[PDB]
């Protein structure tokens, strides 16, 4: 994408790191942060033997899903709505993280912002 | 992969024993019609290699696709990767424009 | 059983890609002795093959008929 | 090098004719430029000066070579080609019949009783291909691998049972 | 160019002799002279003697010698969703917490 | 493949010189020689060879070939090398 | 065009040999006698493989000498100088030499980990 | 790539002649890989054999 | 072991008193009614070995040899009678003696229980090898190979000898079963130098090692048929027999004594699988392969794991088999064409259809596909090499490569192609041909199904 | 036309 | 059944109930009940069969006990006949230990499997009990070599109880 | 047999081999338009891309350059 | 074959020059022995290094599938140049050239990849978060030490 070309072709002073973010206090800038919910217990996870990768945030719709799947057999074309509940959440989640860098990106832009009229 | 690589191979074998096993692609030609069945088995093989949307081929590779350029990856690897989808249009046309189309270019004893 | 060949005085370069080579030869002043022995490859069944784009149209017309057909008995089934 | 002039040109004439059909493929293309070529060829046909035809045989190869299909198209029973030497795995020398046992050699009585004709004409021929070969050799043994024929009636051409005998082309 | 006299009669003379070997070796119509010696019933008694017969063996075997040893066959555990009820014991599992049930 | 027959050689080794324009159907016999009956060359007996090559789909070696002026040593050597004896 | 550069592997094309044209009187005499070679040789293989009552195996003293030569006549022609006791030394005793202090230094520093402790070897319990 | 392709394809019925350029014979030798490993290792290890190991 | 030593003897007025015409038949079929009763030697036990007497005991070591030893008598009879028919009577009768006289040394030999003891048995089979080599052998050069056979043995045995009895005054006995107990560590000096190598240099002659290899390929070559299989499957694993023995005494010396061994050895085993590539002879092509693989035996007898000690029985055993079957392969070709160059004979396989299929199965063998025991033998020696030096995997992986190409040339040279077309005497396979190489392939095969009782005492 | 199919011997 | 549940244990089994969601029938609802009518039935009677003979000969084989003799520990040294006893009793621990790191990593294969995609927390107590026994099989056998015996496995035992004790003189 | 070979002229074809061919033909595009028309997401995008420089600064919690 | 027609040692004169050409059925003018270097050639014949792939295929040789004649001198080196081995026939490229653009390709390839790897490609998102500590206790951590606290926030 573009932050590539701006990071290795531009200036990489004021771009995330993808490795290191986030560099920032998770409140700074941001009087009382709301702590992301979690819905699924552990031990919910645990006894319908997600994959480590998709015990996430959506850890719930997936569950539902999956049970679905389950009790629609041999309907394989059934729990579609279950499948996107699963999905659109999952697309909220990569928008989040998404904002996350574009939080990153801005807030390092204001730190040389800061730098250079107080350098001057 | 198992599915319409196999097809191709097992149309390739059709086409070369009708030929007298004859293998070379400049020696074909004018086989759409001669050998419909045939033929329609290759055009179906080719495009779900090419990743026709819907096709067999489609389900896997497209997915990959899109993996590949939204991960935290090589850059010549991805941009290599991507010509090689391109390349593979390339040869698929090559076979059926050499094998099916234009104007026999096989021995007279058909 | 003898297999019959098809009469020879019928392969004839005229009508094919192989008077145009003909003509320009002519223009350079030479002739090619064997335009009829490649005649029978643009006569017949085989003059007039499908185009690329006709190859992977194959099918494309009773294909297309049969979706329309099907997407109204579902469109009119979610309906009724 | 044991070809004549003129045979080096009329090779050299094929082979370019072959690798030129690899390129053109398409066969009006292929004829355009077969009469192309074959210009060329006439346009030096009556060169007299041996040394000036050697030059001319020798740019030609040269040309050739430059221009040659890096992939030839290969009949595919030639050698090199897709087929060539397919079928040698069922080639079977025909001595091999000898071992055969009774009980299988029962099976084609027909087969077998006119092999051993042939084994028989092989026999009562053997004598006369070996002195007709001494006699029409010239002394320290002979200067070609060309073989004459039978020169009388009841003769047979001198050795010619494998050649006669080989296994078919396509034996199974 | 051509053939000289004596290679086309050497030829000629060849030739007769080959195709007269072709010739004979053509099958006369007695030989081979050998010795003494639908589809439901067909297919029926393929799945018998390959799929019966076999499995019998084979759940013959694995039901007792292979499951009469520790450790020989070894499930996935089944996985257990919210709601479920274990057949086991007839425990109820909880069903998961309310979601904020928001959809688009 | 469906058989050869020495007539069914002979005919199609005829017919592709009925469509050579340098040879006239009508003087053309199995036994007319290349150069000395239809008043060929030699680059034309190498397109001769060349065409039945293409024909039958086998190549002949240059030795042989050069060697093949008239239609029936053609139509010999063919069912020679394909085992044909009718 | 660029001309042709033979290599061991990739050999010269005849049609591009100058040797191959240009032919002299002296030339196509020694091509008629080593057809003659070919020739008598030829006639001497095939009144034996022809001979009806021939059962068994033609005995080809070249393939006897090939077998020969490189067995059986090497040592007789061997003589200790300073290439063959160079290559000797080179590819005799080389190899064994790099392969010992490779194994021997991998060996050396392996042990040396171990008596300190610093080798991982947690579930090392095969050997 | 289908229209790249179509393209090339069909410029092989043009009447032109072309000289074969440097990368049309790298793909079509298949990099000579084949061509310079397939005859330099094996005569490398098969003289090794034969010069040095065995004589 | 009377009641093994007492028949084989019995086997010499069998064959003596036996009708002219049923030498054959007598002597194969009695052979094979001792090979039967040698299975009531697998009374083997997790603990202690089967010790019988003040003289002979039997291990899982020792056992497996046992079996190989005594099943190969009834082999080499089928294999020899073909080339012997013309021979007088008499002298077929002392060429019988000669292999049953061998069986008794060898049986006596893996089962003397004092070193000594097994020293005059190792050194008594020289003599019978010997003059089957010399006295029936076909070429003007089997006259050099006994030469080079006999002094490449005895100048390493006679140092042998000297240790033995040295070891003796030392620590008082011989006998094995004290040595366990009584076994002392060998501390640096350069005598203990010298002790060590008069140890064992006379068993890597026999094995044979690489560099003294060179009376091998000419001893395996001018033997009769029966000489090689013995020479191959037997004989050499007396090399390696006696340093799995002796090793027990030659500790912790064998830590640093073993590196110049071991560096001949891999990159031995390279070297001689790279000869088979260029070799022009079939038997020398085999015999060539037999050092290769002897090669792995000698490493995983110096690093003296557990793990290679297994791999090390197991490869014995399984080569024992496969290089007899080979060598009987091809002198079923020579006894055809009386000829043993490999080039000469082409094309087989459309010939002789079912000696092709032995001839695969011998190869596959030879380039040790799994689960064969050729390859559980093998791959238990790398995984004890990679242990011992990780790089070592590079040399066993190249031979590997290597092994493979020579196994597949071999069958693909003298089975594959055209068949010669002059050659015109290759009789259809006979039964005792067909028989003989069913014969090492089935039971080399049968072994994978219960391969524990060829590992050895550290299974 | 049925052609013999030289075969070696099969029995042994 | 026929192992013991301790020394193979397996976690009490829980199967959901069937919920289908579905009209449609099950495939394998169909396929179970044919399987076990066309195989579990006639495979059960000819079991049962063979059960049937083998209660009319019924006889037993024991598991043989090995008292303990001493170690060679209390063996004066070169006395062979004491020195063989104790050997013969280390190579029978040695083969029984063996075993026994055979049941601990059975265990853990086992637990693998059967926990799925939880394994790597649920199998927590299986990888220390496999962890702890492989450290003690390592310190009684490990680097013994080909030859090994009582009399060298004594001899690391006390290289090793020696550097023990210097460790704790430096504390 | 069932077809024999021409000279020279195009083959002889059944009418059963022709049919099935079409029928085949025409199956495919009939699967390629019936899931395009259901399931065109799979090849455009299922969700909305959002456009990062469209976020206010309160959203991502970017203070005033001035505290 | 008798001792007078095998290999034997170098030929120092011309009239052993000539018996040596005689026995390998050659001309005295092609025979040329290897170097007497002291290797163990002896007197067997030089001949040109050269595959058998290299021979004419339509010549009725005596072992088509060797493409040798009874009794024709065998290359030293015969059996690596079998039409299974060792391959020399010309190329229709250059050998050099065939290299240089063999090991450019693969030289500029490999220069790639370590550009590709220094500079790579990735998308505009922060790190994936996971719940509950970042799923400490699910990765195997220890459950008798409480984990450093990971707290993921809204945006
Ligand atoms: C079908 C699927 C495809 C699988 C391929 C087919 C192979 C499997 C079929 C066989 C199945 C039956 C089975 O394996 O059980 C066999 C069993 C192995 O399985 P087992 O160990 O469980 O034994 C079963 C019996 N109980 C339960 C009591 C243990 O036994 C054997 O393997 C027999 C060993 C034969 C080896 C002896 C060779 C003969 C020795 C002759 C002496 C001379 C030889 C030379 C000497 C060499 C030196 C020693
Ligand atoms: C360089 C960097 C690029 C990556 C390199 C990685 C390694 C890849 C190269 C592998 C070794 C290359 C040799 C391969 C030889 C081969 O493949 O056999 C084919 C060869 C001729 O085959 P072909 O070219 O197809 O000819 C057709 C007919 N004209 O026919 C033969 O000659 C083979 C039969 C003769 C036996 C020769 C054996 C040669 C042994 C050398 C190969 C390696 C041996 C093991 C060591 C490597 C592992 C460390
Ligand atoms: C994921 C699968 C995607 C499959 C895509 C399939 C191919 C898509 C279309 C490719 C281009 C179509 O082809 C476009 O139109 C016509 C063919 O109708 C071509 O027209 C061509 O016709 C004749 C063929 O008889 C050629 O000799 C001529 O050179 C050219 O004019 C154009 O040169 C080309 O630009
Ligand atoms: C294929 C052949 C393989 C050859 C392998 C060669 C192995 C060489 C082993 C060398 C080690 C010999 O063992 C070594 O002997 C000397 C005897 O002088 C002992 O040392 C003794 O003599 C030396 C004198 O040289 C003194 O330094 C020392 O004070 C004394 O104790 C060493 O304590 C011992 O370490
Ligand atoms: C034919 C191929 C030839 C290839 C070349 C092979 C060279 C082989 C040299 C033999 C080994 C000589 O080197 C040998 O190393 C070992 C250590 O590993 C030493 O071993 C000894 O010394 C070490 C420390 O040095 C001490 O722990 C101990 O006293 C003892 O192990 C030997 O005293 C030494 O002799
Ligand atoms: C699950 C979806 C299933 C969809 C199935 C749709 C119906 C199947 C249609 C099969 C078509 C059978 O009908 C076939 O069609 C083609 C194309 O028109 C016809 O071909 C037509 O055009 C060609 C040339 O333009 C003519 O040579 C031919 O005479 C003419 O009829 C065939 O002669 C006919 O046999
Ligand atoms: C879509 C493809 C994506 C991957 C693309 C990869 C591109 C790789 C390019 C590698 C090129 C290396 O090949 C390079 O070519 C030139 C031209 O012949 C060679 O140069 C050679 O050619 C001519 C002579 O004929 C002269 O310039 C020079 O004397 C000679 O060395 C170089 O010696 C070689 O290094
Ligand atoms: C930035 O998002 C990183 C992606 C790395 C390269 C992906 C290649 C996509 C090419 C887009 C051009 C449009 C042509 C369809």
């Amino acid at each position: 994408g573009a932050h590539l070309a701006r990071r290795y072709l531009g200036d990489a002073s004021v771009e995330p790191d993808p490795l290191r973010m986030p560099t920032f206090p998770p409140d700074y800038g941001f009087p009382e942060r709301k702590e992301r919910e979690m819905v699924a217990t552990q031990q919910e996870m645990n006894d319908a033997q997600l994959v480590l990768q998709q015990r996430d945030y959506c850890a719930h719709y997936l569950i539902r899903f999956l049970k679905c799947k389950r009790d629609s057999f041999p309907n394989f074309l059934a729990c579609k709505h279950e499948r996107h509940d699963w999905d659109y959440c999952e697309h909220l989640d990569y928008v989040k993280r998404m904002k996350e860098f574009e939080r990153e990106r801005r807030l390092l832009q204001r730190k040389k912002r800061r730098e250079q009229r107080e350098a001057d | 992969h198992a599915f319409f690589k196999a097809m191709l191979f097992m149309c390739s074998g059709s086409i070369i024993h009708s030929l007298n096993d004859e293998q070379d692609i400049r020696k074909m030609g004018g086989l759409f019609k001669a050998m419909p069945f045939t033929t329609t088995a290759l055009i179906v093989g080719s495009l779900a290699l090419t990743g026709m949307p819907f096709l067999t081929g489609f389900y896997s590779k497209d997915l990959i696709i899109e993996a590949a350029n939204t991960s935290y990856t090589n850059a010549w690897a991805l941009l290599m990767t991507l010509i090689a989808t391109s390349f593979t249009a390339i040869y698929s046309t090559r076979i059926i424009f050499f094998a099916l189309l234009g104007q026999p270019r096989f021995p007279t004893l058909v | 059983s003898k297999m019959e060949l098809p009469d020879y005085k019928q392969w004839k370069i005229e009508g094919t890609p192989l008077e145009t080579v003909q003509e320009k030869l002519a223009a350079r002043g030479l002739r090619d002795p064997w335009g009829r022995n490649e005649a029978w490859r643009y006569m017949g069944g085989f003059a007039n093959n499908v185009s690329f784009v006709g190859a992977l149209l194959k099918g494309f017309k009773w294909g297309f008929a049969a979706f329309v057909v099907a997407i109204g008995a579902e469109y009119y089934l979610e309906s009724q | 090098a044991y070809l004549t002039h003129q045979q080096k040109v009329l090779r050299l004439y094929k082979r370019a004719l072959r690798h030129l059909e690899s390129w053109c493929i398409h066969r009006d293309k292929y004829r355009y430029f077969a009469c192309l070529l074959r210009a060329r060829f006439d346009e030096h046909k009556n060169e007299k000066d041996m040394v000036k035809a050697t030059q001319l045989l020798r740019e030609a190869e040269e040309e050739f070579w430059h221009g040659q299909h890096p992939q030839p198209y290969i009949f595919p029973e030639s050698p090199g080609g897709t087929s060539y030497e397919r079928y040698e795995c069922y080639k079977v020398p025909e001595w091999c019949l000898d071992d055969w046992h009774p009980s299988e050699k029962a099976m084609y009585p027909d087969y077998f009783a006119k092999r051993e004709q042939w084994k028989k004409l092989r026999r009562e021929s053997w004598e006369r291909e070996v002195k007709q070969l001494q006699e029409e050799t010239p002394v320290g043994g002979p200067r070609t691998e060309a073989l004459p024929p039978a020169r009388k009636q009841g003769d047979l051409p001198p050795l010619w049972w494998h050649i006669v005998t080989r296994p078919r082309e396509r034996p199974m | 160019s051509g053939y000289t006299p004596e290679e086309k009669l050497r030829l000629q003379q060849l030739r007769e002799l080959r195709r007269r070997w072709l010739k004979d070796q053509e099958l006369s119509p007695r030989e081979p002279v050998l010795p003494p010696q639908y589809k439901t019933y067909r297919h029926s008694i393929f799945a018998f003697t390959h799929v019966l017969i076999p499995v019998w063996i084979i759940h013959y075997y694995l039901k007792y010698h292979v499951t009469t040893k520790p450790y020989t066959i070894v499930e996935k555990k089944p996985r257990i969703f919210p709601g479920d009820t274990i057949l086991e014991t007839g425990e109820v599992i909880p069903p998961m917490k309310e979601f904020p049930d928001q959809h688009h | 493949a469906p058989p050869l027959t020495l007539e069914g050689i002979k005919d199609r080794v005829l017919y592709v010189l009925k469509l050579y324009d340098k040879i006239d159907p009508e003087k053309l016999s199995v036994n007319s020689h290349f150069m000395k009956d239809l008043g060929l060359d030699s680059l034309d007996q190498v397109e001769i060879i060349m065409a039945m090559e293409d024909e039958f789909g086998f190549e002949i070696p240059d030795i042989d070939a050069e060697k093949l002026m008239c239609p029936q040593e053609i139509v010999d050597y063919i069912a020679d090398k394909k085992d044909v004896y009718e | 065009f660029p001309k042709y550069e033979a290599s061991r592997l990739s050999s010269l094309p005849t049609t591009l040999d100058p040797a191959e044209y240009d032919i002299s009187s002296e030339t196509r005499k020694a091509q008629a006698e080593r057809l003659a070679i070919r020739s008598r040789l030829k006639r001497e293989y095939q009144l034996q493989y022809y001979d009806p009552s021939r059962r068994g195996v033609i005995e080809d003293p070249a393939l006897v000498r090939w077998t020969y030569a490189r067995s059986a006549n090497i040592y007789p022609n061997f003589r200790p100088n300073t290439k063959t006791s160079l290559l000797g030394a080179l590819f005799g005793i080389g190899p064994l030499v790099f392969w010992y202090y490779v194994f021997k230094t991998d060996r050396d520093r392996k042990e040396k980990l171990i008596q300190e402790g610093k080798l991982d070897r947690t579930f090392n319990i095969s050997y | 790539g289908f229209i790249l392709a179509l393209e090339i394809s069909n410029m092989t019925k043009n009447l032109k002649y072309h000289y074969p350029s440097n990368a049309f014979k790298f793909s079509t030798l298949l990099g000579y890989f084949p061509t310079i490993m397939h005859r330099l290792a094996p005569y490398m290890n098969l003289s090794m054999s034969q010069k040095s190991a065995s004589s | 072991m009377l009641k093994y030593i007492i028949p084989t003897i019995m086997l010499m007025p069998l064959t003596w008193l036996s009708k002219n015409n049923m030498i054959w038949v007598n002597s194969t079929a009695h052979s094979l009614l001792i090979s039967f009763t040698s299975l009531l030697l697998m009374n083997q036990f997790g603990d202690n070995s089967l010790n019988f007497s003040l003289l002979f005991f039997s291990d899982s070591l020792s056992t497996p040899l046992l079996i190989l030893t005594m099943w190969l008598l009834p082999l080499m009879l089928m294999a020899s009678q073909h080339h012997l028919s013309k021979e007088n009577l008499t002298r077929k009768k002392l060429f019988i003696t000669m292999l049953i006289s061998l069986q008794l040394f060898l049986i006596m030999t893996f089962t003397a229980m004092e070193l000594i003891l097994f020293y005059i048995l190792f050194e008594a089979t020289l003599v019978p090898t010997l003059i089957i080599i010399t006295r029936w052998g076909n070429q003007t050069e089997r006259l050099n190979a006994g030469l080079y056979f006999l002094f490449y043995t005895l100048a390493g045995s006679l140092p042998l000898l000297v240790a033995l009895i040295y070891i003796q005054n030392t620590v008082g006995s011989l006998n094995f079963l004290m040595l366990q107990y009584w076994v002392q560590p060998v501390h640096n000096s350069w005598s203990n130098v010298f002790m060590w190598l008069a140890c064992m240099m006379a068993f890597m002659v026999k094995m044979p090692l690489y560099g003294l290899h060179l009376w091998l390929p000419k001893a395996h070559v001018e033997a009769p048929i029966a000489g090689s299989m013995v020479l191959a499957a037997v004989l050499l694993k007396l090399g390696g027999y006696g340093m799995l023995r002796i090793t027990l005494i030659l500790n912790p010396m064998t830590d640093f004594m073993a590196y110049p061994f071991i560096m001949l050895s891999l990159w031995g085993m390279i070297m001689t699988s790279s000869i088979c590539l260029r070799q022009t002879d079939l038997k020398s092509l085999i015999a060539y392969s037999s050092v290769s693989h002897m090669a792995l035996v000698i490493v995983a007898i110096l690093i003296q794991t557990p793990w290679s000690y297994m791999g090390a029985t197991a490869l014995m055993i399984a080569h024992g088999l496969t290089s007899s079957m080979l060598f009987c392969l091809a002198n079923s070709n020579y006894e055809r064409i009386h000829s043993r160059t490999m080039i000469l004979a082409r094309g087989l396989q459309t010939l002789l259809p079912l000696m092709a299929t032995w001839w695969l199965l011998a190869s596959l063998t030879n380039l040790a596909l799994p689960p064969t025991i050729n390859l559980i033998g093998e791959l238990f020696v790398v995984m004890s090499t990679f242990s011992w030096s990780n790089i070592t995997i590079i040399l066993m992986g190249v031979n590997m490569v290597i092994t493979a190409l020579y196994s597949l040339y071999m069958l693909i040279m003298t089975q594959r192609g055209k068949y010669t077309y002059h050659i015109n005497n290759i009789s259809p396979s006979f039964t005792r041909e067909n028989a003989l190489m069913s014969l090492h392939i089935l039971p080399l095969l049968l072994l994978t199904l219960n391969p524990k009782i060829i590992l050895g005492p550290l299974y | 036309k049925r052609l013999f199919i030289i075969k070696p011997s099969g029995f042994y | 059944d026929s192992w013991d549940k301790d020394v193979y244990p397996e976690p009490p089994r829980r199967t959901p109930a069937p919920s289908p969601q579905t009209s449609l029938p099950n495939p394998i609802t169909y396929l179970t009940k044919a399987f076990d009518l066309l195989v579990d039935r006639p495979v059960t009677l000819v079991r049962e069969f063979i059960e049937r003979q083998h209660a009319k000969n019924k006889y037993y084989y024991y598991h043989r006990e090995f008292r303990r003799v001493p170690d060679i520990t209390e063996c004066q040294e070169k006395d062979v006949l004491c020195m063989f006893e104790a050997e013969m009793q280390w190579r029978r621990d040695y083969k029984v230990d063996q075993e026994i790191v055979n049941i601990i990593q059975e265990r853990l294969k086992a637990c693998q499997q059967r926990e799925g995609e939880s394994h790597r927390q649920n199998c927590a107590k299986e990888l220390e009990q496999f962890t702890q026994v492989v450290k003690a099989y390592q310190d009684r056998y490990h680097d013994l070599g080909a030859h090994y015996s009582a009399r060298k496995c004594l001899a690391k035992q006390k290289q090793r109880m020696l550097a023990e004790r210097k460790a704790a003189k430096e504390a | 047999a069932h077809i024999e070979p021409r000279y020279r002229q195009f083959p002889q074809l059944t009418r059963s081999q022709v049919i099935q061919a079409e029928f085949f033909s025409a199956t495919m595009w009939f699967w390629i338009l019936w899931r395009f028309w259901h399931d065109s997401d799979a090849v455009l995008g299922h969700f909305p891309y959002p456009d990062p420089s469209q976020w206010t600064d309160e959203e991502l919690g970017i203070p005033p350059d001035d505290e | 074959i008798t001792k007078d027609m095998l290999p034997g040692p170098y030929p120092k004169t011309p009239e052993e020059r000539a018996a040596a050409a005689k026995k390998y059925n050659m001309r005295v003018e092609d025979y040329e022995p290897y170097p007497d270097d002291g290797t163990g050639y002896g007197d067997y014949p030089k001949l040109p290094d050269r595959s058998q792939q290299e021979r004419d295929p339509w010549y009725d040789w005596d072992h088509p599938d060797l493409r040798l004649n009874w009794g024709e001198p065998m290359h030293w080196d015969l059996d690596m140049y079998i039409r299974n081995r060792v391959d020399t026939s010309p190329t229709p490229v250059n050998w050099n050239l065939m290299c240089k653009h063999l090991f450019g390709f693969v030289a500029f390839m490999l220069f790639m990849f370590w550009v590709g790897e220094t500079y790579p490609a990735y998308q505009p998102v922060g790190p994936k978060q996971y719940p509950y500590n970042n799923l400490y206790l699910e990765r195997g951590g220890d459950p008798n030490k409480e984990p450093e606290p990971v707290v993921h926030y809204e945006i």
